[PDB]
């Protein structure tokens, strides 16, 4: 067996490299230092970061948000600290319960929330630019921002567009460990099973393929590291044994195979569709269709069953019924 | 942490759907021998002599039964509200026809409630039927009530932590959840669904597309019913205990027809006579009641689903005494 | 036929079993003896969902279903109709997905590379035996397991979850989540990486590995390097389902009540209940 | 009346659900799979005769070629003709097409099968700023070897029989990446050098362990053109020569495991 695969035999160590980037090369802050246990499956040093002015925007952002659920939190168990830690993850910042449409709501209501909302997608922004110049500064293609920003928008398709196009932030994600939790399910029953939504159906298909992809390319590099395979760059521009042994391990197998590159572009696009589809389900959800259940009826894609127990009447539509 | 096998398991749906119930054995039992104590039926007596409305002074509602006949019932009653504290729970000793004691009047109304349900809700409680017994299990207040807040514990019977006390703030959050089977929902679904008529427990549309003029701004229901709902549904899970599957196809959870088991409608039927109960005989009664029995609002204690089930699909598994004590219901 | 480095590689050798005798191409596809006995059991699998499916109602593809049986057969054969037919899929199932990792470690051997794939290639494989195999045995009844269909497997797990209340809260669950979610995160960083050191645009020149970690030493103060990143890939992924199956199994023969209730273990403490 | 509905049963979500099945296969078929073809293509038929015009389906089947602007001054173009040159000492041990072919001679030296390397560039592997990339510790001499882990310099190699065949004397390291790719060792009894990819070794405190070959095949493992600097197109090599090793070491290890 190549025990190089499992974990590194014999670690390295040498004078710490800086890539000069265009600009910031001064707001890198801390001194590197070395860890002998993450060696083993990782590179050793830790540090320094870069410090730029996004990044400090996303901290100083984010920390408000964070601080206002906190607190909301904190009073919801009336600030007894040994409560809050035992019941943490059922604490959380809600949307309005009532309806007030798209009006502002009432700081007890909701208003905090909506609070809580801006700064995280300031933080979110500010950390984009961070993602994004980071690239250009190093002289790299900006394709992480781009993936970056389908995830961005699926957390505002969530958070607030979706609201905005139906009219109401009552429909808003709350915070907290399981309350977030517990609107997945408030969403799904809203809109007929989710189930039943063909774009829950494609986001699904290109998680688990992400999965299927990044086992598949993972198994593969190491199957293919005694050839130097993990070292792609390289194996792109100049394909070497490594790349053929994996292409034509593929080719063998399910009858045709990528590049070193292109194995990376099926990747990032099967990320970025994860996002995009989920969106695009979410931006049809409630502006154009009810409920997806019978939206399958309609077209005459629902799977049906023969009743084991005897079919049961809506008792609310027979004669004399109460409300 | 865990619960050893085996699972007995039933199935409730057609087969590949995994609908069905989930049930550990041990705690199967443990309800059983629990529900088992319920009091066999006082032997039958002969109907004898005149009815006792033209022999005691103070009988309104059992006035058609002999005097052996309505002694039986008074003993059955004592069974199963007070058998610790005797006849005198309810009744001066020198004088029987005495209303003094507020337990006279109150049990004076549980006797007209109880054959209301035997009588008007049959729909529900079929021929099994309920009695004293069914909700009190031989204790003048109830092991599960509620209140129109969350209390802890569940069974009144055990006593309270410091936080679970209802006046300790800091521990609503897990009176809450402990009432919606340990879930975060934010929402009392008695207060909200069982304690009155006034709010719709369905939520989900019933057509694909959004119908214009329901559909934007105030003019839909907030997202939060739909999480109430769900809380009302776990809670009401909680106390058959059981899961969605015994009533739901999870594939529609709206539909009726085949998507629904004949325990979905009866559990329908339940949430009325829930609120029939509550708005019409248990919550009038904070008059009858001292000020101790009442909860922070002056509230009575009233009845849910636990009440009578008590984490059981058929409360005390079937067991009935109608056949034994006609006077109870139903009444032609 | 033949890429253009392809035909130094095309070499005899490597098999498990029958040596020259299968040890051949048919265009792409190598064959092998695992060749032969995938192409069986997914002809006969293929023909039992055929037959099974014109004795249905519908031909529609979103609404065929091949189910298993009730649970009142227990762990026995069950009649064709009623259950037969998925006990006999369910074994063509498994007779392909084993040949086909077997096929793998064939291929594998011949090109001298390590065998990391068809071991990951056992990950499905094993969720797929938890759920229709292992789970049900615990149980006593195949009719546990989940239903041949593109919209009817999907109500099963429907059901299944909320057998238990809420899924979300099962702990096993939780922890397959965080895995699918990372991974994929993981995959959109690790191709967008290496697009971007190797496509700058512009006529600008492909930059190197130190780029590569002064990204992300820059962005997030660490980089775990060009190697381990696809030994933490095949990790992650393999997570998702290595940790899944014990949320999986627990849920029946460990555990009979809702899932939040589970946490009762840490709601529950006397020390600040 | 209903949001989202349109003319004669149609809604848009029923749109958008055709549109996107659209969007997933022009991405796949049009874009990525075409991609997935710069390397390897045009593919090699039982001689591809026709010299005056092209098939057209291998014209449709392949992206405009792209430019490579390298690091350090060069340009790559994919994809571009590249037929493998060299004679391959093969024998085709049937007339079918895909039927496997035969060694005619010693595959580790004559670099078949698993031990085939790519035609890479005879070009040393290059630093950020211009250096040698993978360089013995005799040279990286501000690179050690952390504290942990054995010192294999010094430490014995055996092989797959059993004999010691000789001894660690070097580590070569990536100096862009901070690690050990091979190590260098002295073949005793042959008054030579040879390179050890690290994945092909077993390294224990007072020995390293090697089953990919055998004590005498460690004399004709490719020699490098300079002592202190290597090609990538020897890194392929010498890699190379070990993997043949994992299916040619010994008769037995291309037959049948059962
Ligand atoms: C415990 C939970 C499970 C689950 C939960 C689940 C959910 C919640 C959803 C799906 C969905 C899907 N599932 Mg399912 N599932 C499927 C297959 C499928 C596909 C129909 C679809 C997308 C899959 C995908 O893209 O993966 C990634 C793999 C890729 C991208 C490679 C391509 C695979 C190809 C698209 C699959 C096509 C298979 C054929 C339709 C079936 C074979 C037919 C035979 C005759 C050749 C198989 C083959 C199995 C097996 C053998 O175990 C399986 C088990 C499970 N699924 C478990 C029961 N799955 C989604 C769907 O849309 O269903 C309608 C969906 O929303
Ligand atoms: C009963 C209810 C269910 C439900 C309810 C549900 C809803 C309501 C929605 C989904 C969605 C999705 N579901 Mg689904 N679901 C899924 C899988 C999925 C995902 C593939 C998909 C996208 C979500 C995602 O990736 O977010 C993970 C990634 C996220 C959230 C992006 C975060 C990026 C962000 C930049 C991170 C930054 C955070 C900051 C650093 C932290 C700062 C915080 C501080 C400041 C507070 C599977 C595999 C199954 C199975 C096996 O049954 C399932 C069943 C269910 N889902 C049931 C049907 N699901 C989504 C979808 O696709 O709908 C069409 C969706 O909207
Ligand atoms: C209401 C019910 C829900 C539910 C019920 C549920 C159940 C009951 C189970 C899961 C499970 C899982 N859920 Mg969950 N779920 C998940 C995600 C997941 C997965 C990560 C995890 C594993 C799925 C699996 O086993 O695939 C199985 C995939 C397999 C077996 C692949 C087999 C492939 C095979 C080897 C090869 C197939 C070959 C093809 C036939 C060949 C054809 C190819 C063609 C192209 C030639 C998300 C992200 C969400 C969200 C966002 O809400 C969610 C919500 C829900 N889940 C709802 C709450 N979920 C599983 C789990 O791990 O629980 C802990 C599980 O058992
Ligand atoms: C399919 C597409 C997937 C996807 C894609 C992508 N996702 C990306 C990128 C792409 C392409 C990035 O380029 C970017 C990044 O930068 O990665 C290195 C990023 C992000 N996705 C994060 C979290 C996330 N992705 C989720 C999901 C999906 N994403 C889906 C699945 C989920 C789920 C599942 O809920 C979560 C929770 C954060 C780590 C990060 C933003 C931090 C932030 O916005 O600041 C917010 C500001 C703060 C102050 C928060 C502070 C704490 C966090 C952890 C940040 C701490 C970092 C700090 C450097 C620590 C110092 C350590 C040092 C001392 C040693
Ligand atoms: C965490 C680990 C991840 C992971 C890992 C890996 N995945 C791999 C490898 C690795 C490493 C490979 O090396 C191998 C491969 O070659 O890649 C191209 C493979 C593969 N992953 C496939 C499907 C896949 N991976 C999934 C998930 C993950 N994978 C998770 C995420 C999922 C879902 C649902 O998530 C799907 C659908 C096939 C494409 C391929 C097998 C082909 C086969 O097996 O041929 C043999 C069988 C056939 C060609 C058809 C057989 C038909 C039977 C007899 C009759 C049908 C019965 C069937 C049960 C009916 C179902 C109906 C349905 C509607 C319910
Ligand atoms: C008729 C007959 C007798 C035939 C005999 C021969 C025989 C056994 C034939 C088999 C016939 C069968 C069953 C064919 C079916 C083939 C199958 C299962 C195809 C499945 C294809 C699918 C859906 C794959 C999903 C994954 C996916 C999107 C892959 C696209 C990208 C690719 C090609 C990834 C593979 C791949 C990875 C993962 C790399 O890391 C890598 C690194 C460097 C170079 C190349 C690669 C590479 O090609
Ligand atoms: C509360 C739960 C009671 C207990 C315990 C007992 N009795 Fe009772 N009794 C109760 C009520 C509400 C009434 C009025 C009944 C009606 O139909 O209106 C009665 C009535 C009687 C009578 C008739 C008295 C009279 O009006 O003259 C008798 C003789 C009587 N009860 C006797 C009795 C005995 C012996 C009991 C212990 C075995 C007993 N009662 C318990 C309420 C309650
Ligand atoms: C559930 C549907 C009940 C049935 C059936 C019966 N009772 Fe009841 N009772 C119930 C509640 C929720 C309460 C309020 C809590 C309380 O303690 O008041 C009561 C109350 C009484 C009382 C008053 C006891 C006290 O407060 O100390 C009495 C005397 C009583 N109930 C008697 C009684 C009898 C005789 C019943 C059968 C004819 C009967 N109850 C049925 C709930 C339910
Ligand atoms: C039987 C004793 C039930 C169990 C267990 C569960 N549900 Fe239920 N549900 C039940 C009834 C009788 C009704 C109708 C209520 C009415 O007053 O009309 C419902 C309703 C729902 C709904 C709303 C459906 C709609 O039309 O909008 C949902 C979403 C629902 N139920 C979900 C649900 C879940 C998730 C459950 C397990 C946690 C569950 N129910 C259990 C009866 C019974
Ligand atoms: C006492 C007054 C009750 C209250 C309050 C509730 N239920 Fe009930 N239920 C009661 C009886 C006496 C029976 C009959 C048992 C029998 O053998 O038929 C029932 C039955 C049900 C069922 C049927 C279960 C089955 O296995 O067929 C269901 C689903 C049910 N009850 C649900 C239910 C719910 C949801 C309630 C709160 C709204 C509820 N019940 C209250 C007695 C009483
Ligand atoms: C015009 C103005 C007034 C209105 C528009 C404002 C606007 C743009 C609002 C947008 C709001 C949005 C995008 C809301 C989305 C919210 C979402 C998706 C929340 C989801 C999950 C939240 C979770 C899990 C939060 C949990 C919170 C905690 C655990 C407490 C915070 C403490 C932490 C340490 C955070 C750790 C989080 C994690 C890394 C473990
Ligand atoms: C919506 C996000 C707004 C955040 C504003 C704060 C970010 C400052 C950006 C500074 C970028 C400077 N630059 C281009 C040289 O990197
Ligand atoms: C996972 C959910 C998948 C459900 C797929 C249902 C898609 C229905 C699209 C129907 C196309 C329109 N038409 C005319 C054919 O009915
Ligand atoms: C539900 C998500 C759909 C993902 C679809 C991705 C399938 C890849 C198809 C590969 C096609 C192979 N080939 C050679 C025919 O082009
Ligand atoms: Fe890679």
């Amino acid at each position: 067996a190549d025990y190089q695969t499992i974990y590194t035999q014999i670690q390295a160590r040498g004078p710490h490299i800086t890539v000069s980037g265009e600009w910031g090369d001064n707001d890198r802050v801390g001194k590197p230092f070395y860890s002998y246990w993450l060696g083993k499956i990782g590179d050793a040093q830790i540090g320094p970061i870069y410090l730029g002015a996004s990044g400090i925007a996303a901290f100083a952002f984010g920390s408000t948000a964070i601080l206002i659920i906190l607190f909301n939190m904190a009073a919801e168990v009336h600030f007894d600290p040994l409560q809050f830690f035992r019941q943490f993850f059922w604490l959380g910042l809600y949307p309005p319960k009532a309806q007030y449409g798209m009006g502002i709501p009432p700081l007890h209501d909701g208003g905090w929330w909506l609070m809580a909302g801006l700064f995280m997608t300031l933080s979110l922004g500010s950390w984009w630019i961070r993602v994004y110049s980071r690239a250009r500064a190093l002289g790299l293609g900006t394709h992480i921002a781009w993936n970056f920003a389908a995830a961005i928008f699926f957390v505002l398709c969530i958070g607030c567009i979706h609201p905005t196009l139906v009219g109401s932030w009552s429909e808003g994600v709350p915070f907290g460990i399981w309350p977030h939790i517990d609107w997945l399910t408030a969403f799904s029953i809203r809109y007929g099973n989710f189930y039943y939504c063909p774009w829950h159906g494609f986001s699904i298909g290109f998680a688990y393929g992400c999965g299927l992809l990044f086992a598949a390319h993972g198994a593969t590099i190491l199957a293919v590291a005694r050839f130097g395979g993990d070292r792609e760059i390289e194996q792109i521009t100049d394909r070497g044994t490594a790349v053929e042994r994996a292409a034509l391990f593929w080719r063998w197998t399910i009858g045709f195979n990528a590049t070193i590159e292109s194995v990376h572009r099926w990747g990032w696009f099967f990320s970025l569709m994860v996002m995009v589809s989920a969106s695009v389900g979410i931006l049809l959800t409630g502006t154009f269709v009810d409920n997806w259940y019978l939206w399958c009826v309609k077209h005459g894609a629902a799977p049906d069953y023969p009743a084991y127990l005897p079919a049961t009447p809506d008792p609310a539509s027979l004669p004399g019924a109460p409300k | 942490c865990f619960e050893p096998p085996p699972a007995t398991t039933t199935q409730t749906g057609f087969r590949g759907l995994s609908m069905g119930e989930v049930l550990h054995p041990a705690t199967v039992k443990a309800k059983k021998e629990r529900d088992a104590q319920y009091p066999p039926a006082l032997a039958a007596v002969k109907a004898e002599g005149p009815p006792v409305s033209q022999v005691y002074k103070n009988v309104k509602v059992l006035g058609n039964l002999t005097e052996a006949e309505f002694l039986r019932t008074m003993t059955a009653i004592t069974e199963w509200v007070s058998p610790q504290e005797g006849c005198t729970y309810c009744h001066d000793e020198n004088n029987l026809a005495s209303e003094a004691k507020y337990p006279y009047v109150v049990a004076r109304r549980m006797l007209e409630m109880t054959r209301a349900i035997n009588t008007n809700w049959t729909q529900h409680v079929a021929q099994t039927g309920v009695t004293c017994y069914t909700c009190h299990r031989g204790t003048p207040l109830p092991p599960y009530v509620r209140y129109l807040e969350p209390t802890l514990p569940l069974n009144n019977r055990e006593t309270p932590t410091h936080v679970e006390r209802v006046e300790t703030r800091s521990g609503y959050v897990v009176r809450l959840a402990k009432y919606t089977a340990y879930s975060a929902l934010n929402y009392d679904p008695f207060t909200m669904f069982l304690a009155n008529d006034k709010r719709q427990v369905r939520v989900v549309p019933q057509t694909a597309l959004p119908l214009v003029g329901v559909s934007r701004g105030k003019e839909r229901r907030p997202l939060s019913d739909a999480y109430a709902t769900f809380a009302l549904m776990m809670s009401i899970s909680d106390s058959l205990g059981t899961n969605c599957t015994f009533c739901h196809n999870a594939q529609t959870f709206e539909s009726w027809g085949k998507k629904s088991t004949p325990q979905r409608a009866i559990a329908w039927w339940g949430i009325r006579m829930v609120r029939d109960l509550n708005m019409n005989y248990l919550a009038p009664l904070n008059a009858s009641l001292p000020a101790s029995r009442l909860g922070r609002q002056g509230e009575a204690p009233q009845a849910d689903c636990r009440t009578c089930h008590q984490g059981v699909t058929k409360p005390l598994f079937g067991a009935s005494r109608l056949k034994d004590y006609p006077e109870l219901g139903p009444i032609k | 036929a033949l890429l253009s480095f392809e035909r130094k590689y095309r070499v005899r050798g490597g098999t498990l079993i029958g040596g020259d005798l299968f040890d051949f191409w048919v265009g792409p596809y190598f064959v092998g003896f695992f060749g032969v006995s995938a192409i069986f059991f997914i002809f006969l699998g293929v023909s039992l969902i055929g037959y099974a499916a014109s004795q249905g109602p519908t031909w529609d593809p979103f609404a065929i279903s091949i189910n298993p049986p009730d649970l009142k057969y227990g762990l026995g054969a069950a009649p064709l109709l009623e259950g037969g037919f998925w006990q006999a899929i369910t074994v063509c199932a498994l007779g392909a997905f084993i040949s086909w990792m077997l096929r793998e470690v064939e291929i594998s051997r011949k090109l001298g590379i390590g065998w990391h794939v068809p071991l990951a290639f056992c990950v499905p494989i094993f969720m797929f035996c938890v759920l229709q195999v292992f789970r049900p045995l615990l149980l006593g009844s195949w009719g546990h397991a989940f239903p041949y269909g593109i919209l009817s497997h999907l109500d099963w797990v429907n059901n299944f979850g909320y057998q238990y209340l809420n899924w979300h809260y099962n702990p096993g669950h939780m922890s397959s989540v965080s895995f699918l979610f990372v991974n994929a995160m993981a995959l959109g960083l690790h191709g967008g990486l290496i697009l971007s050191v190797a496509n700058p645009g512009d006529g600008d020149k492909v930059k190197t590995a130190e780029h590569e970690n002064q990204y992300f030493r820059d962005v997030v103060g660490y980089s775990i390097g060009a190697l381990s990143i696809h030994r933490l890939g095949l990790f992650l992924a393999s997570n998702i389902f290595l940790t899944g199956a014990f949320g999986t199994i627990a849920s029946g023969p460990f555990w009979t009540r809702g899932w939040p209730e589970w946490w009762g273990w840490w709601l529950d403490i006397p020390f600040w209940s | 009346m209903y949001h989202g509905a349109l003319a004669q049963h149609l809604d848009i979500a029923q749109l958008v659900w055709y549109a996107q099945w659209l969007v997933i296969w022009t991405v796949v078929l049009l874009y990525l799979r075409r991609e997935d073809r710069r390397e390897g293509y045009p593919l090699v038929e039982p001689l591809g005769l026709v010299k005056l015009a092209p098939e057209d389906g291998q014209v449709y089947e392949l992206p405009y070629p792209k430019t490579f602007v390298l690091p350090h001054g060069g340009t790559v173009t994919v994809p571009r003709r590249r037929p493998e040159t060299r004679e391959l000492k093969l024998a085709q041990t049937d007339g079918f097409e895909g039927a496997p072919l035969q060694p005619t001679g010693n595959p580790l030296v004559d670099a078949v099968g698993p031990a085939s390397y790519a035609e890479r560039a005879e070009v040393v592997d290059a630093t950020v700023d211009g250096k040698a990339k993978i360089v013995p510790l005799r040279v990286a001499t501000d690179f050690s070897i952390a504290e942990g882990d054995v010192d294999p310099r010094g430490l014995p190699v055996v092989a797959a029989d059993g004999v010691e065949a000789g001894t660690v004397t070097d580590l070569w390291v990536d100096r862009s990446e901070h690690y050990f790719r091979y190590l260098e060792l002295s073949v005793a009894g042959s008054a030579r050098t040879a390179l050890i990819p690290l994945g092909f070794c077993d390294v224990k405190k007072d020995k390293i362990v090697v089953t990919s070959i055998l004590s005498e095949q460690f004399a004709n493992v490719p020699r490098l053109q300079s002592r202190d600097q290597i090609t990538l197109r020897e890194e392929d090599k010498v890699s190379a020569y070990y993997a043949g090793g994992l299916l040619y070491a010994t008769p037995e290890r291309a037959e049948s495991l059962l």
